[PDB]
């Protein structure tokens, strides 16, 4: 990275289960996929293809249930920020 | 003053929006993220033409980006109301 | 027990936006549906995969015998 | 001394199965696995009863746990050839 600049990988740190821990394990251990990280990439690209022809439907279920979630309301930023800050000490 | 109001589900979409930045990024950046996404929708209330037409979602739908983020509302005689907010990769733009 | 996984840009995203949409409690209930479709795949050619997997191991060269304290030095010497 | 001898890519296994452990648990762990699986080898090079039968995988093929693995392997006239070392995700046992 050049001077004066940072780093921006991003990563996430995950709870897989017991059993889908062994399975990816078991995947690294055989030399199939280099890292835990690749298995999990495999496992999110079959998740974004199993949805990708259906974004238009997805988007509509999405607006309806925000349209059939109650009447409207007034904003109010700052009420939104105390009510955040309520919810437990908050840092950074 | 022009009309802005949510529904239910748009303000706990802030809520998730928020708290995901949060985890991520700490007060300062989360809260900020918000007030961005505040300034915006002062803004769309204010001038109509910056809606991006969505009736290919769903007659009389707008929406208009704001960071990684689509705000997704109608239009009233007022104002908007805010239906939902949504990460961008949930969209389906116009073809 | 947890991992701590970089799944790139693209994927990262994808991962937020269904866990911001509340579709998703969490970055983990998303990665996990993903791995079942994986473990779903799969599932039905378990024995064609071990197979495939031994038949690698015949085919990867003569055996040599096991020698556990250079094993252990290599491990030691890799990254001290 | 009964023989024991490891394919390349058995190998290549104990050397990821060691390098997973070390990520996870640190040195002392990943050592203490490696030894559980040569303590294992040096049984299997002594007693032909303990191992399993695989002949459903391929003839002659035999299995034995240790820890969450499967030694994977074959019988010599002085002892064993590991074919293998897989995580116990990987098995299927005998229908």
């Amino acid at each position: 990275v050049p001077r004066g600049s940072h780093m921006s990988s991003r990563t996430m740190t995950v709870d897989t289960g017991e059993e889908l821990r062994a399975f990816v394990e078991g995947l690294v251990e055989s030399g199939d996929y280099k890292t835990n990280s690749e298995v999990i990439r495999d496992g999110l690209r079959l998740l974004q293809e199993k949805t990708a022809g259906s974004k238009l439907a997805a988007l509509r279920q999405l607006i309806d249930e925000g349209e059939q979630s109650g009447e409207a309301v007034p904003w109010d930023r700052d009420s939104f920020l105390a009510r955040m800050r309520q919810k437990g000490p908050r840092g950074g | 003053a022009n009309t802005l109001v949510l529904k239910p589900r748009a303000e706990q979409d802030l809520e998730r929006i928020f708290e995901y930045s949060y985890t991520e990024f700490g007060w300062q950046q989360a809260q900020q993220y918000i007030s961005d996404l505040d300034q915006t929708f002062q803004t769309l209330a204010a001038s109509t033409d910056l809606a991006i037409n969505y009736d290919h979602v769903r007659p009389g739908l707008k929406a208009f980006p704001v960071g990684a983020h689509i705000v997704f509302f109608r239009a009233t005689d007022t104002g908007i109301e805010v239906i939902r907010v949504l990460h961008q990769s949930m969209d389906y733009p116009r073809h």
